[PDB]
């Protein structure tokens, strides 16, 4: 069963995540799922075809845990990790704020999302954050964004050229 | 007194301004560099009720005419067969551009702080609405009473089988949304509307007509008559950013992303779906395009946002040195891969062939000999178990997607740009086709994960992702999809699972 | 020239007849159905259903879609053109929302087209027929001026909060219904203008300038908490879902109906005010139709939801009690406009009759829905004390 | 088949190439206006006019007829199909009435189309939001369904009152006008009659049948002197002109407009109605939008002839007068109604100034216009005498 | 219970019988010998503002093709001269039989006593005034856009110069509104609508759309779908007057007198529109008239009624036997007399005698011959000094008009009916064509007494009758009317007048 739409590495998630009973747990796996198969930052590209579909699966699990095991007031609050929001959202735009470059910019940004990404944060919050965050990183990224050269930026990205052709 | 007396559009328009009031957090939830001017105006002094009644007014003209005298002189039906192939693609794609220009333009609702630039955009979010489901119309119409409805009746979720479909959703859906609300913007109204949709609706009105299609002149040419709306609020999102100190410093690198963006979609695609798709010529594709990206938009539109700081495209250039043969270069990748999509395409006949070395000297040694092999190969007939594709195989002619545009790329093979840049970065590789892509990854990679179509396939057979995606016709064997337009001989899922092709990555060659 | 340039394909006998050869004998598929693979909700497939389900190109990591694979381009930083992150509520598929008028685009036109054309109609016989002789002054130059003008906003933050979700909504049917609850807001925040400048035509002095009624709701009392609320909805909540389902399922359902329905619609009348009423039928039909809309989403699609029914209630709960609060204190405040009206004019027991009435629909219409256990008696309890 | 079997010259290739051939280089006259020799009111000829003006086969005798000769078949006796003998009436030209509204058939059905479109969204959204619970019970069960029901009958009446009139008038503008004016009037009664219907189907006890306020037409006190009004208007008066002229410009104008806006579309709001004057917000716009049609033909036209001016006003100052005794006499048997309403609704103040804006608005917009010297103080007395 | 609640259009019927009541006066004010049950129900339960309702769909759908699509496609334009023609006669003549429809039912709505049977006729009232507009918009439109504009921008008034003229009032204007009401209803419903109307409108549209008029199929098919309620209204007339005495007594008489009426000026004049005014055919004019009068109308339509004491017309053999040649006869009067029209005739072509002879045996050696020698004298050149009307007098053949029904009819030349009477009644003279036009006059002198063309213009010389009814084109020398519908050599004024036509009185030839 190799399918696009329906495949043995989907089902076989599935089964591991109908097995994530408790909220801290499934909220530490969806957290170590996204480390592990999200951002261009992955620690691998094995799930590349199906880590946008699991991951959804593995939100839908820690969403249902968590609204059973909180009470209003946190549920809108805090973090699946019983982190203060409000707190990660004023910290994290700080260092934003502080962030001394574009690639110190980027990696706070796309750390953020990795860890915080609903259900972990609530989404009031985690939108609020995508607001400031992106603004910050986006000034710091376009500004004289044709000065670098094609050579050099490769070296900056820090990409392995493998061919090149013209 | 009481003489007979009301209260029109304009004189409520007059207080629209005031509206909205002052408080801590009124500001836009959008990411964003610039700063919208809280006192930008708007060109048409509209309230929901008039707007409501002036589209009513078009809408009761246009589906007059589809439901009686077109439908009474089969209008559906009377139409060149490559035509109405043509139309599915062109109707559908189009129609996601329509869709995502709601949220686009929702999107820019909510970053303008001035009331009345705020209903500007708001009557575009609605325009859009009635464009989405003016596109849907055609798909509905042509299905309903023409020759072929296949592809018409499913495209949204036909259109997921091939690769042109992820191009378009770069140009007219992801490259409309996410970003910069100004970004967005730019590639929407300042270039997208303003440069290609504008020219190119009336253009398709024009090719249509010339091929009996007097369905889609009759839709598209009431959707043009919205895009004035549209163009006003594009000029008027630079008017409303130019007094702020960021857009010296962004505005012209948006701009030139947004260029970029459109003119590598639409440069190849465009011209590929005029001339290939159509029997009766209306304008080679060269000359449209000069007249539209440089004369017209790269002249006279974007030379009157000077005096707001707005510059020509820097890589302008580029993009034109690589249009001419980019369209050609296209479609014998479309054709090699025809049974990947939801419409029926033919070899050009030896009247186009006249057609297009005449306008087009050289076409001919290339593609034109390309053509004649496959056909004598026999990629028409069922029986002979060859696919152009395989053709590409057996001379080494590597097909890449571009990790940025989607746009699907042959360097090996193309007449135009033919320029590859492969990279490894942290366990993925990537390829891209120009320096513009290749700098907006290497900037921003994480906004370019899209999974190309040889990553999501690799090592499926292809009659499997057929089958599994839906691309059969009502009868559950023969393809949606078809190298030559003519009524019998019809490919089946069958004749391609004989032909046993299992796609590839072919950037796995790199060590 | 009489015959034109250009040639038709459809008339010209040289094209048309090269066109009618290439034809096939008879179509080359049966299935003349476009959206024939969409589950229909009613008998046989709608116009509505196939013009707009499918027309986003949501992949399958978003319920219901039919796409595959990652956005082609994201926002910096990664986050999604559209993704599961912008909304709390989880359901099967997002394409299941049907607007039960099954308003596409031009149908929709249409009727507000009609409505349109049919209040110039009435406003010129009302003129011609000279019926303001019979309005009670201060009525007008106070209560309509002043008060129902001041409500224009209120209907315009509501508005405003709408275009979040235009952006963010995860399906077509639910984008479009959506737009046209919040382009019925605007058009009610503009027909109480429009009635305004209709009297500054037929009163003479009567100022149709904003600067009033803009004055009262921005530093008045009556409308303080109305607009506290208002400022919320609209610019706290970044939940495309809990802006849509608190705005019109908990404010506007309990403030919005007690203004529009228990105060001017209710109280106009007794002032020989006709035209107020004209304008207030058109908002509660409005409301009406959009409440159809907003039960099929929340309650029908999400609430109901086979795999998320108990997790969508519970959010719905939690915003409920979020917003019923600041929906009271707008009540509360409000309450104090009945004290600047002629002796005579209404009583506590009306007045209190009128809240059980609001609140006993709410608790139908939509409390009840989702399990929310609102006491009526507390509910107007907590706002009578704001009866000066 | 595909393609049909029917072969058309548009579009067939063989057929279509004949008949190009056979056209001219370009049109055999430049004039492409129809209706170019009519006399325009306007700045322009209209679409109104062109497609209106002279379609009546009218000859020379009739004044302003194009044609020339008698009738092809006439009545038995002789009787011409159309003479100057149907009305006392003299003019230069039948066909100078022009419609201010400049309405031909297709405007005329599409305003009232919108208005029925809106009518039944507007009472989908009045029974879904509950509005009835605040209306007087008294004035819904005995004033709405009784002496509201039986208006429907004087305006059934007067709709009548107007198929002679359909097939006796002198011209097409006049013809069309004033079939308007009487389908206008059976809508307001089946209106009437709409609003009686719905009712019951929100009220239990409430019942539709028009027993209740045909008796207390036909037998009733209230009503007396209006019905014998309108069997005298509609089968007593065989000309046309008279009919249209006493129907519009004297009755209607004082008793109908009475009831209409000074009775129920002023007290109706007073016992929580907004039901009821929402259709009498259409019976007033098109009383006004006939009105300014009236004025224009015996005004304008007939009124104001360049050589009947005198003769024609003359004619209808002895209609005025031989119908504005019954109908004041409409007027007083209507006063013993209010004596029917709970204490308090009213004063005789009230009725006064009420019957002033009615006497003042028919005497500033017919009365004047033919120099009818009428007694506003004495007619007002006379009236009022009524009140028991 | 909050739930959307509503009334419809039958809701409300339900009681509208009951809107009527009793009192002294309450009766018809027009003289009639039949009496209307006051008890008679109607089919449609339709209240005003759902009669305005599907109105108004029908006119959107209309306006909207013709606005857009057809004038895009330019429709106007594209139709066969003939036909471009044919539609000045066929258009207006109609309009004119919907105007004095509007009096005629609005003269029965005062005739019916039961509220229902009233409200029938009063849809007819409104039916008949959209369908006047609906005439005068077809004429408006292809004055606006069409190859020629005279006569379809003026026939209202161009229109009283011509004989054919005359006899159109009869049927569709006096007939319908002078008499007993019962009278009017069977000249216009029973026999007019149901027999001809009905059936005449869809024929209209397809020999419309044989010579490439798809304006005339979007309007005509519109008003046809409005055809119904006006077959039931006649229906229901009769229903109406069945039990009342007088009807065995009247019914019959009343109805023959009808019959006969009507299809003495369409059994002519329409065959002769249609085979004459055109170039392509749909089907020879004896087979269709043969099925509505006889098999339809005169079978089926009839025999249903046959319960309410309906027996076919006496005169219908006779009917029948003068139909064959009929439209045939008049055409050769219709051009002999063209100067007198507001429209262009044309002789038959090689295709259309050879379609002619082939239908109607006999044909060529009669009309084919004489045609042929007009044209070889010169009949379409304006310097021939020759009109068809000299041809005429020269070989005594007097062309005299029915003093009853105004058809023009030539005794001495007709390959029909030959029969001829004439009289002489207190120093006037009366002609007449059959037996049944004869009685009418011998019984009802006092109901004919229309002054025929020859008599009006007694002693003028032809010229100076159209210049005087101003039968001018543009240039005001220019003749409306002419003898071939090409657009070169063109008749004028001083061609007309050069030929010193002067009118004489042909019953006078008896004194
Ligand atoms: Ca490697
Ligand atoms: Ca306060
Ligand atoms: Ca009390
Ligand atoms: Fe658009
Ligand atoms: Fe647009
Ligand atoms: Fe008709
Ligand atoms: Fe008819």
């Amino acid at each position: 069963k190799l399918g696009i739409h329906s495949n043995d590495t989907r089902d076989a998630w599935v089964n591991k995540i109908a097995q994530l009973n408790t909220l801290e747990k499934a909220a530490e796996m969806l957290k170590q799922f996204r480390m592990d198969h999200t951002t261009p930052f992955r620690n691998s590209y094995e799930l590349d075809n199906d880590y946008l579909w699991i991951e959804a699966k593995l939100e839908e699990k820690v969403a249902v845990l968590k609204a059973r095991a909180f009470n209003e007031v946190d549920f809108r609050h805090k973090t699946a990790f019983g982190e203060d929001a409000k707190s990660v959202l004023d910290g994290t735009v700080a260092k934003m704020n502080a962030a001394k470059d574009k690639w110190e910019a980027e990696k706070i940004h796309i750390g953020f999302r990795q860890a915080y990404k609903p259900p972990i944060m609530p989404v009031n919050y985690f939108l609020d954050g995508e607001r400031q965050l992106g603004t910050r990183l986006m000034e710091l990224r376009n500004l004289n964004y044709y000065d670098t050269p094609l050579e050099e930026l490769r070296k900056q990205r820090g990409v392995r050229v493998v061919h090149l052709q013209s | 007194n009481r003489a007979p007396t009301s209260v029109n559009a304009q004189e409520v328009h007059r207080w629209l301004q005031s509206f909205n009031w002052d408080f801590k957090n009124n500001r836009t939830k959008y990411a964003t560099k610039y700063k919208m001017a809280n006192e930008t105006k708007e060109q048409f002094k509209l309230i929901a009720k008039e707007y409501a009644r002036m589209e009513a007014v078009k809408d009761e003209r246009q589906f007059g005419s589809l439901q009686d005298a077109l439908t009474r002189l089969n209008a559906g039906v009377r139409v060149h067969p490559k035509w109405n192939e043509t139309m599915k693609v062109v109707s559908n794609f189009l129609e996601v551009g329509e869709y995502n220009a709601i949220a686009a333009t929702g999107m820019l609702w909510d970053s303008a702080q001035a009331a009345e630039q705020k209903n500007g955009y708001l009557a575009q979010v609605l325009d859009e609405i009635r464009h989405t489901h003016q596109c849907a119309y055609v798909n509905y119409y042509f299905a309903k009473n023409g020759q072929d409805p296949a592809g018409h009746n499913d495209a949204r979720r036909t259109r997921t089988i091939g690769p042109l479909w992820k191009g378009m959703k770069r140009v007219f859906s992801d490259g409309f949304i996410s970003g910069d609300a100004v970004e967005c913007s730019l590639n929407l109204q300042l270039v997208g509307e303003a440069c290609f949709t504008n020219p190119l609706i009336v253009a398709v009105t024009e090719w249509a007509a010339a091929n009996g299609d007097e369905i889609t002149p009759t839709v598209f040419l009431s959707i043009e008559t919205d895009e004035l709306r549209h163009m006003a609020n594009g000029y008027q999102t630079v008017v409303s950013i130019a007094n702020d100190p960021a857009s010296a410093k962004y505005l012209n690198t948006d701009l030139n992303n947004a260029f970029w963006t459109q003119q590598k979609y639409f440069t190849p695609v465009l011209g590929m779906l005029f001339e290939y798709g159509s029997k009766f010529k209306v304008e080679p594709w060269v000359k449209t395009w000069d007249r539209w990206v440089y004369e017209d938009w790269g002249g006279i539109w974007i030379g009157r946002l000077g005096k707001y700081g707005v510059e020509s495209p820097r890589s302008l250039k580029d993009a034109k040195q690589d249009a001419y043969w980019a369209h050609h270069d296209l479609y014998l990748l479309a054709y090699a891969l025809w049974p990947t999509g939801f419409f029926r395409l033919a070899l050009p006949d030896q009247e186009e062939m006249e057609w297009f070395e005449a306008n087009y000297p050289g076409w001919y040694d290339h593609y034109g000999k390309i053509y004649e092999e496959w056909r004598a190969r026999g990629c028409e007939d069922p029986s002979s178990g060859f696919i152009p594709l395989m053709w590409f195989i057996e001379n080494n002619h590597p097909i890449y997607i571009d990790r940025v545009s989607q746009v699907p790329f042959c360097p090996s093979l193309a007449k135009g740009a033919s320029t590859l840049r492969v990279h490894e970065y942290n366990g993925e590789m990537h390829t891209f086709s120009d320096q513009w892509g290749e700098r907006m990854w290497l900037a921003e990679p994480e906004r370019y994960e899209c999974q190309n179509i040889f990553e999501q396939y690799e090592g499926r057979e292809l009659s499997e992702v057929i089958a599994e995606l839906h691309g059969l016709r009502s009868d559950g064997k023969t393809l949606i999809a078809q190298p030559h337009v003519r009524g019998d001989k019809l490919w089946t899922l069958d004749d391609i699972k004989r032909l046993n092709c299992v796609f590839k990555n072919p950037v796995k060659a790199f060590n | 020239s009489m015959l034109g340039e250009r040639r038709r394909g459809l008339t010209d006998p040289e094209m048309a007849a090269v066109i009618l050869k290439a034809l096939p004998e008879a179509p080359l598929d049966g299935n003349n159905k476009m959206g024939y693979f969409v589950t229909p909700r009613w008998k046989r497939l709608t116009e509505y259903e196939a013009l707009t389900v499918y027309a986003q190109p949501n992949a399958d990591w978003i319920a219901g879609g039919l796409d595959w694979g990652d956005w082609t381009q994201k926002f910096h930083g990664g986050r999604p053109s559209w993704g599961n992150e912008t909304t709390e509520l989880r359901t099967v598929d997002w394409f299941k929302h049907r607007d039960p008028l099954r308003r596409w685009h031009a149908p929709y036109v249409k009727d507000k087209a009609e409505e349109w054309r049919y209040t110039d109609r009435f406003l010129q016989g009302y003129s011609a027929d000279g019926q303001i002789r019979a309005m009670n002054p201060t009525w007008r130059d106070e209560f309509i001026n002043r008060y129902w003008g001041a409500f224009l906003f209120n209907e315009y933050g509501l508005f405003n909060a709408h275009s979040q979700g235009a952006r963010e909504a995860l399906s077509d049917v639910t984008r479009v219904s959506l737009a046209f609850w919040g382009f019925d807001k605007i058009d009610i925040a503009q027909m109480i203008q429009l009635e305004r400048g209709f009297l500054a035509k037929i009163v003479p002095g009567f100022d149709e300038s904003t600067a009033v009624p803009k004055a009262e709701w921005t530093n008045g009392e009556v409308y303080k908490s109305a607009r506290l609320a208002v400022e919320g909805l609209w610019q706290e909540v970044f939940d495309w879902n809990e802006s849509a389902f608190s705005v019109h399922a908990v404010y506007d359902a309990l403030f919005g109906q007690f203004v529009r329905r228990e105060f001017f619609q209710r109280l106009a009348p007794r002032f020989g005010d006709n035209l107020t009423p004209f304008f207030i039928n058109q908002a509660q039909t409005y409301f009406q139709i959009a409440k159809q809309g907003v039960q099929d989403l929340y309650y029908n699609c999400l609430g109901d939801d086979p795999e998320f029914s108990d997790y969508n209630r519970t959010v719905m709960r939690n915003w409920t009690g979020k917003w019923l609060e600041p929906t009271i204190a707008a009540l509360r405040d409000f309450m104090g406009l009945f004290a600047k009206l002629p002796a005579g004019t209404t009583d506590k027991e009306e007045i209190t009759a009128s809240l059980y009435r609001v609140v006993d629909d709410w608790i139908e219409d939509y409390a009840s829905r989702i399990d929310f256990k609102a006491d009526r008696d507390q509910i107007v309890k907590a706002v009578l004390a704001g009866l000066k």
